[PDB]
């Protein structure tokens, strides 16, 4: 065995050394022999009472029990915080339970590429504000929308650069107004009338190449908090764009080369800085939406579905639907996209110390189980169901004499369990 | 492992005119023997022209001066001159990032400006052609080479071409060009030797006509906005010996990226190499070398946004290099060996350089730049030693800036030369770049054992 072929000089070394090593003490022991087998030290007579052996635990710090009210008033993951002492190599494993709330506020951006061939679903969204009103009465006691819109950086190669196309970025009889980045039009409000009303007002602009400057929009929705208004509820991001994506990189062709800060940068209501840093890339949307609890619908044509569904595949708690050629199934797809985002979690651990490791078991409805990446996760959760993970980490190190902490929680919520550790290291 | 680290030589240039965004050696002969460096922001003394950019000659041996490629200011449309009220500019020089890409073979410099734009002489358009300046014979002749200035204007034919975006001599001095805006952005190859440049050139007409000129051809609008182009480089993987062409398609395939390599006789193409994420900007930057010493030409890959996750599960943007060795039967789809960035938001593979033989073991080596990597995001530069199963997987050497972080980032690393004997002690030297605080970095090989 490796307790023994550890030459451990002191108790401290056996301990860090094989998680079924025991140390005796009494030397009545007929050396480093002292490190052996918590059987291979019985076995070769060393009392019980002498066999120094440390062992991990579990303490429950806060735990208020799932709920059966203010969103804030709400529990929908206990436990709360725990402590974990960790031997070396030996794993502690606890239980988290998730529980689906029935009625959870709603806030809903409806974020809108207004380029010219989305003139006819400018056409059919004016109504949207009240008729998604009025579906939302039959899924959440509360609910409130928000409405923004983009096209593209403004300059150089991406739009046309002269006088008049700067003015008028369409043909002459078409009517558009100068090309723009995103315009928060509207933040969260509980009163839709005021969204037909403003989205009604709003002019269709344009520009040159076929993907979208929508990532500069998505990121400043994510990071503009106040500014778009976002409670800490569900937060759904309505993505709707009949064209592809411009990501980082694309900006080098007009020059921009400073990466996207991922900051807030709306000035009177308008992103001002798309000339300065280079679009968002995918994993920077993905920190961002996660960190700011973004669930995203991608409201894409048919056409765009395939990158749309690899997009979707690689940003956690997105949702993926096909939008008609003048948004007239929106509503439709929202409420679908709502309904399967909902009935998925996924559990996400803030980062571990070097050494410590963490494993994931799901346990879903009707003997759903899942391990590895799979344990992080449960589908099909119904409002009111119930669902569990068993937990697992283990230190194989001395990480620190100091506790760390980390955090797990479910992505798109506040909520959250903080896991203390705490590293057992000596006698 | 052996370049000089402790002291290397810091050139500085022009504050904001991202001194560095390009670097390259020169030697027309030996005793001219020269530090080129872009600074595509620059301000020049061309009347009328706002930061037209410029390329900055450093001799080496005892600092900087800018070329004059071109001491004009934007041309005038003849016909405005007296037949309207108010001449007005045919060409925009201003903003145009000349010395964005900076060149040399021989006694030859190309250097590019791929946001030069024009108006056209017909309907006023705000075409981005793209353009380059040619010097041979050591400065005696200068010659404005702007394959995409043609007759086929506006982003539907080559009038959003950017020409010049990324550029390459092959081995006999030809003229390799990226213009990724091409055909709606399905962008494209172009080449044409000197002498055919010289052919026909004749300034007098704007719009090109050299003949014998290779370049790709358009494509149906399935494969718009790929930016074939947007990275170049040149190497033998045909068995011949005329260098084919390496060119980054980093949004082509769903986004997934390809590189492809072309048949440097007649263009045609030859091989692909596919992405492996979405949006992984695979292609963002290629390299070409032996780098197992079997005289076989290797593809070297960036793809800085690829985002991988830790085992303990969260995702980062880290970005990931592909290498891919020749064989004598040709050269397979899957990468032989792949390396990884460590630092989030590093952009590893940014920039990618063959270093020639570093320590002079037998076998060339590589240098790859992560321009946001380091504890301070300043850029970090790492060298790859070649062997004989091929490219290490562990850096023999990490070079980072010695000055400390400011305001705004450095950019270390964002652009790459190596291969070259700046000092003539028989150990090949590196330029690094770091246009972001305007500097280049000039590493020289130590000798070993
Ligand atoms: C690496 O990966 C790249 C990218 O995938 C590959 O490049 C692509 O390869 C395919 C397959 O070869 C290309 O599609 C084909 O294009 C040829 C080109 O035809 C040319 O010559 C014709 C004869 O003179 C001419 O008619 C064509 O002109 C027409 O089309 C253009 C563009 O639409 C238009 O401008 C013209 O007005 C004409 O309308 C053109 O100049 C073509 O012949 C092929 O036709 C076959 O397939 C189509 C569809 O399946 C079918 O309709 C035909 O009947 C025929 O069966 C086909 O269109 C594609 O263009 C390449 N894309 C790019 C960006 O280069 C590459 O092959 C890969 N390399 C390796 C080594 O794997
Ligand atoms: C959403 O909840 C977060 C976390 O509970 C709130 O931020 C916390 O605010 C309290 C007091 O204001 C602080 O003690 C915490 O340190 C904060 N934590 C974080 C991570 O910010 C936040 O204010 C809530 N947002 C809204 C819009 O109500
Ligand atoms: C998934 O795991 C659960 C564990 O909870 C399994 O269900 C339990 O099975 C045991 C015996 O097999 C019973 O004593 C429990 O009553 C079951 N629990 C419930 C809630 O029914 C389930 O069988 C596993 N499924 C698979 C496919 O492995
Ligand atoms: C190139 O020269 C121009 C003009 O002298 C510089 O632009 C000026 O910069 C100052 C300070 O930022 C401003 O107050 C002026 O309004 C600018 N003038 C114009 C016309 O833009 C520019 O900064 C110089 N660029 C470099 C890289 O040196
Ligand atoms: C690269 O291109 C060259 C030129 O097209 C190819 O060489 C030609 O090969 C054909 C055979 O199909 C001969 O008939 C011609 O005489 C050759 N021309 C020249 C100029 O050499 C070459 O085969 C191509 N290489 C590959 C690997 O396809
Ligand atoms: C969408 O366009 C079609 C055109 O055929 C039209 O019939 C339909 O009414 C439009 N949608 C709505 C909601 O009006
Ligand atoms: C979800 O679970 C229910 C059992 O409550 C089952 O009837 C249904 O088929 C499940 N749906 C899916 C998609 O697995
Ligand atoms: C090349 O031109 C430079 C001046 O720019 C000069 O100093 C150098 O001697 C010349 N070299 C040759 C070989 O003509
Ligand atoms: C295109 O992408 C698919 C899926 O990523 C891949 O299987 C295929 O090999 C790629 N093809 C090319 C030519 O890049
Ligand atoms: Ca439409
Ligand atoms: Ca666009
Ligand atoms: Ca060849
Ligand atoms: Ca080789
Ligand atoms: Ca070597
Ligand atoms: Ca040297
Ligand atoms: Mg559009």
């Amino acid at each position: 065995n490796r307790c023994l072929k550890a030459n451990a000089k002191s108790c401290g070394e056996c301990i860090q050394a094989g998680p079924n090593c025991g140390w005796c003490t009494n030397s009545t022991f007929l050396t480093s022999a002292r490190c052996d087998d918590l059987e291979a030290l019985k076995k070769k007579g060393c009392p019980p009472d002498d066999i120094e052996n440390p062992r991990g635990s579990k303490d429950i710090k806060k735990n208020k029990n799932v709920t059966n009210l203010k969103p804030e008033d709400i529990t929908q993951i206990q436990p709360q915080q725990l402590v974990l002492r960790l031997r070396s190599g030996e794993p502690q494993t606890f239980t988290l339970k998730f529980k689906r709330a029935e009625d959870y506020p709603i806030d809903l951006y409806y974020l809108m590429d207004l380029s010219y061939s989305m003139k006819d679903d400018l056409e059919n969204v004016k109504s949207l504000g009240t008729d998604l009103m009025n579906e939302m009465r039959r899924i959440t006691s509360d609910f409130r929308i928000g409405f923004g819109s983009f096209v593209e950086k403004t300059v150089m190669p991406y739009i046309s650069t002269t006088p008049a196309k700067l003015r008028n970025p369409c043909t002459s009889e078409q009517n558009c107004t100068t090309p723009f980045s995103y315009k928060n039009v509207l933040s969260l409000t509980n009163k839709g009338e005021v969204f037909n009303e403003l989205v009604g007002k709003q002019r269709i602009s344009g520009n040159l190449d076929s993907p979208e400057g929508g990532f500069d929009a998505i990121m400043q929705v994510a990071v503009c908090g106040s500014l778009i208004g976002w409670r800490n509820v569900t937060r759904l991001l309505v993505f709707s764009t009949d064209a592809g994506f411009h990501f980082a990189g694309d900006g080098k062709l007009g020059g921009i080369v400073l990466p996207n800060d991922g900051q807030c940068h709306l000035e009177n209501n308008m992103y001002t800085m798309s000339h300065y840093y280079d679009y968002p890339s995918i994993a920077h949307l993905v920190q961002k939406l996660s960190e700011n609890n973004i669930q995203t619908i991608f409201a894409v044509t048919e056409e765009f579905q395939p990158v749309y569904k690899e997009l979707k595949n690689l940003i956690p708690k997105s949702a993926v639907g096909t939008l008609s050629a003048n948004s007239s199934n929106v509503i439709q797809l929202i409420i679908d996209a709502y309904n399967s985002l909902s009935s998925e979690v996924i559990l996400e651990n803030g980062k571990l110390s070097e050494g410590v490791t963490i494993s994931y078991k799901s346990y879903c409805k009707n003997g759903v189980n899942g391990t590895g990446e799979n344990g992080r996760k449960c589908s099909n959760i119904s409002i009111g169901d119930e669902v569990q993970f068993e937990i697992s980490i283990t230190s194989n190190k001395c990480p620190k004499k100091d506790s760390d902490s980390f955090k797990i929680r479910p992505l798109g919520f506040t909520e959250e369990v903080e896991v203390i550790l705490q590293y057992i290291c000596e006698c | 492992f052996n370049l000089d680290a402790e002291a290397p030589a810091v050139l500085s240039g022009p504050p904001g005119s991202f001194f560095g965004f390009s670097v390259e050696f020169y030697r027309p002969g030996t005793d001219g023997v020269s530090v080129l460096v872009g600074a595509p922001k620059a301000n020049t003394s061309q009347p009328g022209v706002l930061q037209g950019g410029a390329v900055y000659l450093c001799p080496w041996g005892a600092q900087c001066t800018p070329i004059e490629f071109d001491s004009k200011g934007s041309r005038l449309l003849e016909s405005s001159l007296s037949s309207s009220e108010g001449e007005e500019p045919v060409e925009y020089k201003s903003l145009q990032w000349f010395g964005a890409t900076v060149r040399a073979h021989g006694s030859s410099i190309l250097a590019c400006a791929p946001l030069y734009s024009w108006r056209t002489e017909k309907e006023p358009l705000s075409d981005p052609v793209g353009t380059c300046y040619l010097s041979t014979d050591n400065f005696t002749r200068i010659l404005e080479y702007a394959p995409c200035r043609s007759d086929f204007s506006w982003a539907a034919g080559q009038g959003y071409c950017q020409g010049g975006f990324s550029a390459e001599f092959t081995k006999t001095g030809r003229v390799v060009l990226g213009g990724p805006g091409s055909y709606f952005w399905q962008g494209q190859i172009l080449s044409a030797t000197q002498e055919q440049i010289a052919e026909s050139y004749y300034p007098e007409y704007l719009i090109n006509l050299v003949q014998g000129q290779l370049q790709t051809r358009q494509a149906s609008s399935i494969y718009d906005d790929s930016y074939l182009g947007y990275s170049v480089a040149v190497g033998e993987f045909s068995g011949d010996d005329t260098e084919d062409f390496v060119a980054g398609v980093p949004k082509g395939n769903l986004t997934y990226g390809y590189v492809t390599i072309l048949n440097g006789s007649d263009i045609r193409s030859l091989y692909n190499f596919s992405g492996e994420q979405m949006a992984s900007y695979f292609g963002y930057a290629v390299a070409a070398t032996d780098v197992n010493g079997d005289g076989l030409d290797d593809l070297l890959v960036g793809a800085p946004l690829l985002m991988d996750r830790t085992p303990d599960g969260r995702p980062q943007e880290v970005g990931r290099v592909y290498v891919y060795l020749q064989h004598p039967a040709g050269i397979e789809p899957t990468p032989t060996l792949t390396l990884t960035g460590h630092d989030e938001f590093g952009r590893f593979g940014s920039s990618l350089t063959p270093l020639g033989d570093l320590d002079q073991d037998g076998y060339n080596d590589v240098a790859i730049g992560a321009p946001f990597g380091g504890e301070t995001q300043q850029g970090v530069v790492f060298v790859f030693p070649g062997g004989p199963g091929g490219l290490g997987s562990k850096p023999s050497q990490v070079l980072q800036p010695l000055w400390a972080a400011s305001h705004t980032p450095d950019f270390f690393g964002s652009a790459l030369r190596g291969g070259r004997d700046l000092d003539g002690n028989g150990y090949p030297d590196l330029i690094v770049g770091s246009f972001g605080v305007d500097k280049a970095v000039v590493y020289r090989g130590r000798p070993v054992v």
